[PDB]
């Protein structure tokens, strides 16, 4: 809600699946839910910084905090992301920009300057917001496929907070990682 | 007046411009749409290179035009 | 469409399309030799990760 993804989730979707389409109160509920992640995900990788006695926060720390939050299936598949979203970064010889050098629609720059504001550590790493960024994206993509399958079988073919709903409930994976979060309810 | 950029992916984006506007001017636009930076995009007319600081008047470019997309690689 | 004049101007607008898609591939393939580096043989596909994936079924 406070950062701006609505455009960033919008291409996602165009990607995915250009036939369905997305209401606009649907793309500011997946604003939230970047910026929900982003909390719980900084505030472990934070803890684990501490263990390690690591002022400078690095993929190691992300990915251990990232397999505790994400399900059995949705960790296997995160580990790739991010790894590769390094590796990309790390592969790219010319490129000034973070964004276009990691390959990442969601601004990798941004991300950096959100982990040192949120003071959860002194200093921070560039591998760790593009790992962090793979997996948010990857987490955009996931929701939006699903609530297409959803929407098909309501016979729509736009996805609103009915279907996003709807999705992360008929799946237990989701239902664990959003136990704590509430998409809109009484 | 409209003109269509085509890129060699097999993309078509419809964009509307006129005839003093500047290439300079496009590449931010294209930017907007694609999200890639305006130095590393080439504009080309009936297979011709186009100069940023040149405008479309320039290349006597009239209503609808059909214009393809190239990736500027440079290290700065 | 008894006339069909889409099938004429597309075959009209697709040989100036190609020429300036092939003139463009020239530019994009030296500025690509300019970075010093070139490959023989390169293909990929770039898609959105997913849970389950079946390779069967070709697409």
């Amino acid at each position: 809600r406070k950062e701006s993804y609505s455009i960033y989730v919008y291409k996602v979707l165009k990607q995915v699946h250009p036939d369905t389409g997305i209401s606009s109160k649907a793309m500011g509920i997946m604003n939230s839910f970047v910026n929900d992640i982003f909390e719980r995900i900084a505030g472990e990788a934070s803890r684990l910084a501490h263990y390690n006695k690591r002022s400078t926060i690095t993929s190691r720390e992300i990915q251990t905090a990232v397999r505790l939050l994400l399900p059995g299936e949705l960790a296997k598949h995160a580990v790739s992301e991010g790894t590769k979203a390094v590796t990309k970064y790390t592969s790219s010889a010319s490129a000034k920009t973070r964004s276009s050098r990691a390959g990442l629609q969601f601004p990798v720059g941004r991300v950096h300057r959100l982990l040192r504001k949120g003071n959860y550590s002194e200093r921070v790493g560039a591998g760790a917001p593009v790992y962090l960024a793979a997996v948010l994206e990857y987490l955009t993509a996931e929701i939006l496929e699903l609530a297409g399958n959803a929407a098909r079988d309501n016979k729509k073919t736009r996805i609103i907070p009915r279907h996003l709903q709807l999705a992360i409930r008929n799946d237990e994976e989701l239902n664990k990682l959003l136990g704590r979060v509430t998409i809109a309810q009484g | 007046m409209q003109i269509f950029v085509k890129t060699l992916t097999g993309k078509t984006i419809t964009l509307e411009v006129e005839p003093s506007d500047t290439i300079e001017n496009v590449k931010a636009k294209i930017q907007d749409k694609e999200g890639i930076p305006p130095d590393q995009q080439r504009l080309i007319f009936a297979g011709k290179q186009l100069e940023d600081g040149r405008t479309l008047s320039d290349y006597n470019i009239q209503k609808e035009s059909t214009l393809h997309l190239v990736l500027r690689l440079r290290g700065g | 469409g008894h006339m069909d004049p889409v099938l004429r101007e597309m075959e009209q607008k697709l040989q100036q399309e190609e020429e300036d898609r092939q003139l463009a591939l020239q530019l994009q393939r030296m500025f690509d030799n300019e970075r010093r580096t070139v490959s023989r043989r390169k293909g990929s596909v770039d898609q959105y990760l997913l849970r389950s994936s079946n390779m069967a079924g070709a697409k």
